[PDB]
């Protein structure tokens, strides 16, 4: 870990996004994936009528799978993103036409270090779908993995991608939270008897142009 | 050395902790560029064939380099043996178009016809895959479009080659402990 | 650049050869492989 | 405007973006961009469509496989008039500034 | 009108409000209220937690009422504001505890210069409902008169007011547009056979704070 | 903004009144020397052939392009397939002279023949309308003609081009509220 | 100017390749366009 008995030292890592924060004793530092910082945010492809909107840049939460110990290596779960969303960004979507944001991703997966076994996570562009012997080089895109014995918390960072500069994302979705079985979950004797992993997620450099008539 | 395996952070460990010497690397032939800057043969239809790099193989050296990339862009030359002239349109044209030679039209000359043609698509660059449809890409992802009374043979070269986002690129998976090929070498 | 190895000069303009890029307002893999941690971690005897 | 001296309107123009129905009344097309202007002494109003695209370049053709305007609607409102009933609102269009036409094509058969 | 034949000079105003913008030719001037800016919008209420939300400061439209000549003097349109809203700023009701916002006013009452009566628009706080005597003094709030010999179009502009720096909307309304008739609609040969009376308001300065959950 | 709409100065607005931003525009494209200057096909007479532009379709690009301007001037090229030897006579030739070969004359060598000529016209520039018979154009608009035993294609591409007092140029008239067409777009 | 792109002179002089124009004793559109009322007629507020 590069650190110090339990989860520690120079492993606490806060994250604040908005009036919203998160703490892990157990981080493994942030994976930045492709670039630390966005492209150019004002093209010509919104005639300069685009603006930032920053209450939406907090976090929000889902449940993506338990692992449990019959899973075997490659079992994933997929999560395309932007996913449904009920507060303020999700209000957007249905405000503005055109949007672009990046993503700041936590994954957590808490049982205790008695438990042994391994998860790759990582944030894929453009993936609906992938075959089993391209898990094997999930590792090409911006990951970080959770290891009972060292860690509960996974965090990658990624700007906003594609081959448009905005994008509407009611027909397409670039980036996809994959979370993958790389050895299975053991128990043993003093091991939680099965981990359920959640992801707290926050859109980053929210953009929007183009506002929508209402339905009334 | 050991380190924190769960970061992503590379490790390149060397020859030198146990007493070795690391030597020195030239690295063209994997220069992205250079690589994907060479002819390769796509399957044609009979006359209009849309000018889509997804169309080379999967297999091939090009089409297996150019599907580890996410997106891509590259102005492009094609080397095409055709009956009758052969007409190109950009991205964007009624297939219409194709008929009318004031467009750029190559009258037949043996044994083929080699065009140097620019990147015409609305985007900034093409993606190989693309999370729509959640197979097809969108139909602005093309080079334009040719069709000459019979196409019969068509090479696609990609120039000034650029690449984004790498992604998976598969050798054969073999049944035995190692893939074993004929090999070229002096006769019997 | 590229697979191209000619001294002499094109006889067209680079306007007609190419399309022209253009630019608003850089290799990543570069930079990731250069920062790759080569040492050791602890001590080191002998 | 073409109507008489005592003919008086007030007109609205809007811009909706694909991926809505567009709007049927002034009252929803209030969210989208837009403007209101009325007549008087000046009897000429102009307004900028503005280019808002996912891409930087659009197609000027439209395809078959289209069946709803990629690149959204012009909505054009009376939102009231004070007998202005039949009288003409002419409208013309222009270029604008920043307008770029590019990669040349010969599309038609006749 | 102090400018110069048909609607006109310097009386042609036009009003921007976000990407929506109006333009008036027989402006009679703004009347400002009370105040030309607002006072603090930071206070000790919401410990440094408001923020301002730019992408709510833009024009909404309503009818409010048809004028017609069997109106008397002291015939009234009463409109509490914030009224209903379908947009971002009604959105944003529903999404945070706390507002504050001033309001850019626009009434118009479009008939011709051959009709002749006379119309008084005003903003007033705290206004729930008036007597009949106190239409007499209705001029002692920030108001505009339309009358048609001179003018169609009426423009107040108002800060937010009230006993608490910010407010809770669901509520509470501190400002009701009323538009009153003065002298009734008169015809005659020329004129227009009624008028109809429409608001075009933009919300101005718009702070909230407090987030709430979301319904999910 | 408002404006006197009677009067014929032009307004040009742009996206800052409402609070956008102009871009960079790059109108290469539409630049008349450029757009003009391409090869356009036009059906062939038998032997004598009178080069008059005017027989360039009016829906193809350059005879739209053409017919969208008053008066014009431009120097010549034209890509001729024949049999025999071709010649060519300046304005105002008897037409006689096309069976002499001292005024020039390219002899066959396949696949065509492609040759530059001067404007030839006693005019200072030519029109594509002239409101003389109020159709017919003058006899001396024209750029010479060309004679050979078989004239089987003919292509017409007009250089250094310049054109004067614009006129009407109509796209299709669509039945339905859009012109729908099939665009280029990668297969199925 | 117009669709041409060599770089390398044209081996054949200018009084052979193309007319020579005269002159006796000028862009009315580009005028025209650059001419154009772009403001806004009346008082701005806000």
């Amino acid at each position: 870990d590069k650190k110090t008995t339990t989860l520690l030292e120079d492993r606490i890592l806060t994250t604040r996004n908005g009036h919203t924060t998160s703490t892990t004793q157990s981080s493994v530092g942030v994976t930045y994936g492709y670039a630390t910082a966005e492209d150019f945010v004002s093209g010509p492809n919104t005639s300069g009528l685009e603006t930032r909107v920053v209450q939406a840049e907090r976090f929000f939460k889902t449940h993506l799978f338990d692992w449990v110990t019959s899973d075997s290596f490659g079992r994933c779960h997929l999560l395309e993103l932007p996913t449904d969303h009920k507060g303020v960004y999700g209000s957007l979507t249905d405000s503005y036409a055109y949007m672009r944001n990046g993503w700041d991703v936590e994954v957590t997966a808490v049982g205790n270090q008695f438990n042994g076994g391994c998860l790759l996570v990582a944030m894929v562009p453009e993936l609906c779908s992938i075959q089993k012997r391209e898990l094997y080089q999930l590792t090409l895109f911006p990951h970080q993995f959770i290891n009972p014995r060292t860690n509960m918390t996974a965090h990658i960072t990624v700007p906003f991608v594609g081959v448009n500069r905005y994008d509407q994302y009611k027909v397409h979705k670039p980036w996809t939270l994959v979370v993958m079985v790389v050895a299975p979950l053991t128990v043993n004797t003093e091991g939680a008897p099965q981990i359920k992993v959640y992801a707290n997620i926050a859109p980053t450099n929210v953009h929007v142009a183009g506002e929508f008539p209402s339905k009334e | 050395t050991t380190s924190a395996g769960e970061s992503a952070d590379p490790v390149t460990t060397t020859v030198e902790n146990y007493g070795g010497e690391t030597q020195i690397q030239r690295r063209q032939h994997t220069d992205v560029s250079f690589i994907m800057d060479r002819f390769v043969k796509v399957t044609p239809q009979n006359q209009i064939n849309i000018l889509d790099l997804m169309q080379v193989p999967s297999h091939t050296l090009v089409g297996a380099l150019l599907r580890a990339s996410t997106y891509y862009f590259s102005d492009l030359e094609i080397a095409v043996k055709h009956e009758g002239d052969l007409t190109w349109v950009p991205n964007g044209a009624p297939e219409k178009a194709l008929d009318n030679t004031t467009n750029p039209t190559a009258y037949h000359k043996a044994p083929l016809t080699r065009l140097a043609l620019p990147y015409t698509a609305p985007h900034r660059v093409l993606a190989t895959v693309y999370n729509g449809e959640c197979r097809t890409l969108p139909t602005s992802f093309n080079y334009g479009a040719i069709k000459a009374t019979r196409v019969t043979e068509l090479l696609y070269r990609m120039k000034r080659a650029e690449t984004y986002c790498p992604r998976p690129l598969l050798a054969i998976h073999p049944t035995e402990a190692r893939h074993k090929q004929k090999i070229v070498a002096p006769v019997k | 650049s590229g697979n191209t190895g000619s001294i002499i000069n094109n006889y067209y303009m680079q306007q007609y050869q190419n399309s022209m890029d253009t630019q608003l307002g850089n290799d990543w893999f570069s930079k990731l492989a250069s920062s790759a941690f080569s040492g050791l971690f602890g001590a080191l005897l002998a | 405007f073409t109507g008489p001296t005592d003919a008086k309107a007030r007109y609205m123009v809007a811009y909706a973006p694909p991926g809505m129905e567009p709007p049927k009344t002034p009252e929803a097309a209030a969210h989208c961009i837009h403007a209101e202007w009325d007549t008087g002494l000046n009897s000429k109003f102009t307004f900028s469509i503005p280019y808002l695209s996912a891409a930087d370049y659009t197609y000027t053709a439209s395809d078959v496989a289209e069946t709803t305007n990629v690149q959204g609607w012009v909505c054009l409102f009376q939102i009231t008039h004070g007998k202005a009933d039949g009288d003409a609102l002419v409208v013309l269009a222009s270029a604008g500034k920043d307008f770029e036409l590019r990669l040349p094509v010969d599309a038609r058969a006749e």
